[PDB]
Formats: structure tokens, C-alpha cells, sequence
């Protein structure tokens, strides 16, 4: 369904989000 | 004989440090060498610290995964879809692939179990019925129990 | 509407006690009325003692469970097979139901991991493998995590 | 194999074992 399909886009811009924010700590993290 | 740089020492290693990775969390032992497992080690924390991202894990268990293969490759697409790389993108991407496996194990434990009290509750039927109503049925295990 | 004793009551409460009986051990929540829920407590210690038995978890650990309905069906019938019948026979094969769900997805689980790290790598391998190169491969997550 | 049929009658045999002992006891258990 299309409900899916956000929360799936959902999914991969929160990841992407998390990945790109690894980089502002010494050691990367959250 | 190729350096990190070359594309078999890269898969070679990537694959190892996925294992590990997944299987650490599916636990929840793979040998590596020495700067591997400082690998692992930055790893394991950051899944750790992404286990506690409590928006994420919803999202991660409200996408249906029937057919997860669709998914992953889904996510991974849009995940790199601005044409930028990192390594907390990889990192992160690793993540996603061990609650997928977490995911699919999930899928499998009901239909599992439906199979397999198929099974005894067709044994149970065919071989032990008549002794059990000579029970007078479940309530004579209540006796025999003592209640 | 029959009783206890007619073969629906059985095999109706019989489900019931399967199910709570296997999801229970599984987790390590099915609705059932109160009798059903005694006689679910009593089956659970056992269980439990059964678990703390280390001769019986050593067989059952070595007993290979490819072609577990085979393997199900050739103990059941062994069990049974001198013509008697007895409560604690029909608790141990419950048990034993349990152990057979827990090994069949303890050989899912490499295979689960296989393929999800196929789809990773084969996606790691064909879109990202250019950029690892570019950061000297996987040694420059090493710099990325400070090592 | 011949020692897997082993295995699997060890198993069958220690079961109703277990099953014909739990009755020596109140309430019933090993």
C-alpha cells in the first residue's frame, strides 16, 4: 500500500539523517 | 595480494565485518584479526546507540516485511539516492540490515509454530483422543496436578 | 456443546495448551479462562524442570532437525509405542513440540543471515564500492572512528 | 544416518521415562 510506502521512505530518510549526524562527535555516534 | 584499497580486500572485509556484525546482534562468534575487530567494536556501539533511538525502532517495526528483499533494496536507494556518501550512511545501512534479519525471524516463529502444533495436534487426535476422554479430557490433568 | 470428555472440548483445549505452552518457552500472550490458565502454570514449571534435565538438552541439541516433521513423528510413534499412556507422556511430547520450535529456527537463522548479507553486499559492491576505494577502503573507517 | 536413529530413540526413550516418573511425585515433576 501507499502507507507503507511512506513509512519505508520514512526509514531511509531518518538513516540517511542518522548517518550524516555521525560525523559531529569524536568518537562518531549519536 | 591487493591492499585495503583493492575491491577484493573490500568485500572480503566487508563481509566479515557484516557477519560479525549481525550475528553479534542475532545472539541477542566470528574470527577476525586484530584492526577488524576495532572495527567491530565501533560498530557494535553505534548499533547499540541506535537500539535506543526509539522513533527508529517504531519505524522499523511498523514496515511490513513480507517480502524484505523489496524492502531492503528500497531503503538502500533511497538512502544514497542524493548521490552523497559517508561512512555513518554504511554504518547505518549495516544497522538496517540486522533488524531486517531480526525482522524476518519474526515473520517465521508464528507460521513455525502453526506448523508444528499441526503436527502434535494431529498425533494428539489420531493416537492419544480415546485415552484422553477416558480421562474424561483436560480436566483429568487438572487431577493428576493435583488442583 | 459437549463437555470436557466429547473430542471438540479436546481438541479445542488441547490448541489452547499447545499454544500458550510453546509461545511461552517461545518468548524466552495467548487468552484462556481460568482452568485453562492452572492447567497452562502446571505445564510451565514442568517445562522448566524439564529445561534444568542437561542429559536430555544434550541429546535434543544433537539430534539434527532438517527434516524435523520426520524427526517429530519417529519420537512420537517411539513414545508410544508399548501401548501406554500416561499425563506425564503427554507433557513430555508438549515439551518436546517446544524444543522442535526453537531448533527448526536456530537452523533458519544462518540462512536468514546469508541471504540479507547477499543483498547487502551485492548492493555494497555495485553503488558504494567506488567511494569505499576512494577512502583507501575499509581502513578509512578505521580514521573515521579515530583508530 | 544409523546414529542420528540413535539419537532420535535415546530422545523417545528418555521422554517416556520422564513422562512415567513425573507421576512419583505430588505434585507431579521430576
Amino acid at each position: 500500500s501507499e502507507s507503507q510506502e511512506d513509512i519505508i521512505r520514512n526509514i531511509a530518510r531518518h538513516l540517511a539523517q542518522v548517518g550524516d549526524s555521525m560525523d559531529r562527535s569524536i568518537p562518531p555516534g549519536l | 595480494g591487493g591492499g585495503p584499497t583493492s575491491s577484493e580486500q573490500i568485500m572480503k572485509t566487508g563481509a566479515l565485518l557484516l557477519q560479525g556484525f549481525i550475528q553479534d546482534r542475532a545472539g541477542r562468534p566470528v574470527p577476525q584479526d586484530a584492526s577488524t575487530k576495532k572495527l567491530s567494536e565501533s560498530l557494535k556501539r553505534i548499533g547499540d546507540e541506535l537500539d535506543s533511538n526509539m522513533e527508529l525502532q517504531r519505524m522499523i517495526a511498523a514496515v511490513d516485511t513480507d517480502s524484505p528483499r523489496e524492502v531492503f533494496f528500497r531503503v538502500a536507494a533511497d538512502m544514497f539516492s542524493d548521490g552523497n556518501f559517508n561512512w555513518g550512511r554504511v554504518v547505518a545501512l549495516f544497522y538496517f540490515a540486522s533488524k531486517l534479519v531480526l525482522k524476518a525471524l519474526s515473520t517465521k516463529v508464528p507460521e513455525l509454530i502453526r506448523t508444528i502444533m499441526g503436527w502434535t495436534l494431529d498425533f494428539l487426535r489420531e493416537r492419544l483422543l480415546g485415552w484422553i476422554q477416558d480421562q474424561g479430557g483436560w480436566d483429568g490433568l487438572l487431577s493428576y496436578f493435583g488442583t
